[PDB]
């Protein structure tokens, strides 16, 4: 799911050719605003991961009786930096970053049971008070019979860190996307960069046009169904009674 | 001829009812997000995006409708056979 | 013998008389041959 | 053949009624705020935002509708079996 | 206030409508059971 | 749920590049109107917390017989400044600020019962006369059997305090938002800042366009369902009679 | 399914004749921006393969008990570069490239059975967590009875590598397309290249017009049904019972 | 189905009279851009063959047990160049060119049976993985009883090769079309050539007008039904039972 940054910039030359970002007026060649370009591309990737799933992750929490709040932050995760004031209870899973948890989706115990999320008055309900924290009531401990939990959630990739010495290559950086959403990302970036420039009648609408094309492309990807989509088929026949 | 025609009509009706899509349920794309889709599959209450009422967004296929002509044709063929032979056999219905 | 076995495997829903169905769908099967035989046994055996 | 057909039709009807979404209730997003949603769940009187009348905003799924053809097909198969054997069995209904 | 007639502004929820298929299915199952056993039990209604 | 202020300003450079806030006309580099930018960003965060839940809090009030009004203000909360004229009865919960209580939602007693809020003529009704005060009638004391209360409410974060010496870094400040609503916050701030500038035909509509895009993005977030949403499943079968 | 690049460029002369890409103002003859042209054409081909099937591929995975994730990447494929840290378990199939897997469609075992893909709660379900990885649960191993798998997926061709010495000919390179989608590809490329040029009333709309014509042509190809389209005819009569 | 190129160019003089292609400003006589004109006309002919059938072809494949993929390319066809690495198994039919197979339609065995094409789960299904290749499963060999196959497909003619010495005559070349689609081809070529020229209000719309007229003419030909159109009349009465 990777692409060389080199190809991205070479192609974005073909749509940013009007403006400062990439071209000297004479002998059009890429400038050194590459930091700003990368900062825009990362935002584009995050937006695409918002619009389509494209990824999902997994954790494994080791419970502790009498605990009320379990935050999911990269200081509690094994292999991260062990801040002394916190016990590292997240013992397994994808490495956690600043933007990794877009939404928690499933909670599965060690017994194979499936608990309920934000479904009030359900038997064993788990509540998220702050979108990245699990609030576990005492009734859960009363009737839990589970020593660990498994969490699944919608992911977004962690962008690679650029550096002033890394300005040498900038071509070994790898964006994390399939190629389809690359074609869409081009329009996103072009719109964002071209918006605040131009004072002529037809040159004042390029940002708007690129936004329109971006939306159209997103709709086309949805229609072609080039993203993950689970579809549920329960049993309903093994409860005992529907047969 | 009567036996052949009755067999053909019955096979046609069987094919119509069998090759259908009874039992499957289809959902409009973009009417439910991921979490609401999971809730709907699980079997609890849920929420749907505006502009897509469930009565049109979801659909549960069933058996198609047999037209009113196959029944008539079978009745006609059976009556003709009974008239030809001359024995009513107390049939084409309850033996009584 | 095989013919009679095939006949018998249908009034009692067994062996090849049991329909193969996918998991997640019904597997009920109403007996009718047995239904018919139950209403003939007595009417046959009585006159003796 | 009659036994097989009757079994198939009955299984189809069971599947249609069972794999449905009977019992679940769906609510349009944005028709109720948080407080009104809680009141509605609790079971007391509530208030709903304008432009979304409840008769379309809420929906309570029920069993689907069986088409008028499965009944006819079962009746046809049973009548044929009764005619073939010759014993009416005082069946396909009340034993009396 | 004008523009909101009560017949649409207020609404009093009631029981939903049972579809016409559950009744048929129950009747079918009961009739099949009665045929299988052979005793009508003067049931599925008033005992009389 | 945090973001470095640095990243926010670097990105907002890409949409405030037209105007005074961030650019010298030559060698475009951030100015020192950072105080005003922060004051705008805080308002944006508050607006987003208004539109979506994203948070919820908890208190714990210790009752006192014969009392009529219980205000929820940061002078009565344990660990705050103990004003002598007031008894500190809020003994537990998130630290209270000036804008923390957007709306009270649930009141749960020590016995697990759930009281009624602003539901007139209900058995044990609790009334809020001033949106941040609980009015408790005497009938509640007559039939209470509860020595404490637990309150839940919709929260908004407390902004971090900038300081004239803190003008050194300004990059350690952490905004409290998920990244999605960051993408939305960008448009909000851009619209607010660009509104009162420009006299040419196409340059007098940038504020309006950014407002439109902000609304569209909020609608998209609602559709994708990237916020908390409880859904109620009562029992109705344990009252005795519905079975 | 091949075409010489020579014919492509000669024809695209007839629609890029207005601009720099192909013409000296005097004695119009192709310039040496051929690298940029090729980089655009490859994107066009990828887009067309997105819109229509036109291809499908096959692999063969040799299972290993106790494994959880099987990634499909060109380091695990036989005949590729054997990275030491990975065991090469993909033993047969089309040579894998960076963009080859657009979507996995079918999974067939050695016994002729057909497993389920992303169909939750189905008997033996196979989940794709990251669009290019197969997650295989332990129950699969418990009831598998299959030592290998066969995978089918929607393909996109691997573009040929241009080289600075290869700038001599550039006419031996072969695009991988049928001729119909060639006629469409012409409009795609023309729109992309003509978008960012022109300031007169009628010359500022050529990109938009070419986009419209591209969409119309895609619709016409769909109507004429010049792509692969399987149509399913199950048996339903051999399960035992429907006869 | 032939036309002298001479007549075509003489007529296209009457609609290309405005521009460089055919006229000196003084004494309007045809120039020597005839190569480019030919390259356009060939594309037009291909497009017309896409829109209407107008042709169909035939092959004859000699099977070989244990083979999986049979490509239909002009290196395997008898009478073509016998590439040593390939066995020439296409033993009969129209001479194959680069663009000859627009779509495979029927497959008939030596026994008169008719196999199924891309109809999944049908008894003896034949799959096309790459639009010009037949994939034959082993079950076909298990129950085939056929030593050869006959294939029918939608054709497009192979254009005649122009040469620098052939620039003498250029009038012995024969386009392969009926005269009706000649009248349509005129509009096609005129639109394509006139598109990228002109800056006056009424002279900037000639390409668009010619495109409209081209579409109207295609619709008229469809209405008049001047192309091949098979219509099916099965028996349904000889299967045994429908009588």
């Amino acid at each position: 799911t990777i692409q060389l940054k080199q190809v991205i910039d070479l192609l974005a030359e073909g749509e940013l050719s009007n403006i400062k970002y990439v071209n000297i007026d004479t002998g059009a060649l890429v400038l050194e605003r590459v930091p700003s370009l990368i900062r825009a591309i990362n935002l584009g990737v995050l937006d695409l991961h918002k619009r389509f799933l494209l990824k999902e992750g997994m954790l494994k929490i080791q419970l502790e009786e009498g605990r009320r709040l379990y935050p999911l932050r990269p200081a509690y995760q094994v292999g991260q930096k062990p801040k002394p004031g916190v016990p590292q209870f997240i013992t397994e899973g994808n490495k956690l970053g600043r933007q990794s948890i877009l939404k928690i989706e499933k909670i599965i115990g060690d017994n194979g049971v499936e608990y309920y999320l934000n479904d009030t008055w359900q038997p064993l309900n788990i509540t998220t008070p702050e979108f990245d924290v699990l609030e576990i009531s005492d009734e859960f401990y009363c009737h839990s019979s589970s020593k660990t939990l498994e969490v699944r959630y919608r992911r977004a990739p962690t962008p690679m860190k650029i550096c002033v010495d890394n300005l040498d290559s900038w071509g070994c950086i790898d964006i994390d996307l399939p190629y389809t959403h690359l074609q869409a990302l081009l329009y996103f970036v072009a719109s964002r960069c071209q918006t605040p420039i131009g004072f002529m009648e037809n040159t004042a609408q390029e940002g708007f046009n690129f936004s329109q094309k971006y939306e159209a492309e997103c709709a086309n990807l949805d229609a072609q169904n080039l993203r993950i989509d689970p579809v549920g088929n329960q049993d309903r026949f093994t409860r005992g009674g529907w047969v | 001829d009567n036996q052949r025609i009755i067999g053909a009509v019955t096979r046609g009706m069987i094919d119509t009812m069998a090759r259908s899509a009874n039992g499957q349920v289809g959902v409009m794309k973009g009417a439910l997000d991921v979490t609401n889709r999971r809730r709907f599959d699980r079997g609890e209450n849920y929420e749907f995006n505006p502009g897509a009422d469930p009565r049109a967004a979801v659909h549960m296929h069933t058996f198609p409708e047999i037209p009113q002509s196959a029944q008539y044709m079978i009745n006609l063929q059976q009556a003709e056979a009974e008239s030809m032979t001359g024995v009513k056999a107390f049939n084409a219905g309850i033996s009584g | 013998i095989t013919q009679i076995n095939r006949w018998l495997d249908y009034m009692h829903v067994r062996g090849e008389g049991k329909p193969k169905t996918e998991k997640g769908k019904s597997a009920v099967q109403p007996p009718t041959i047995r239904k018919q035989a139950e209403w003939r046994y007595s009417s046959l055996s009585e006159p003796f």
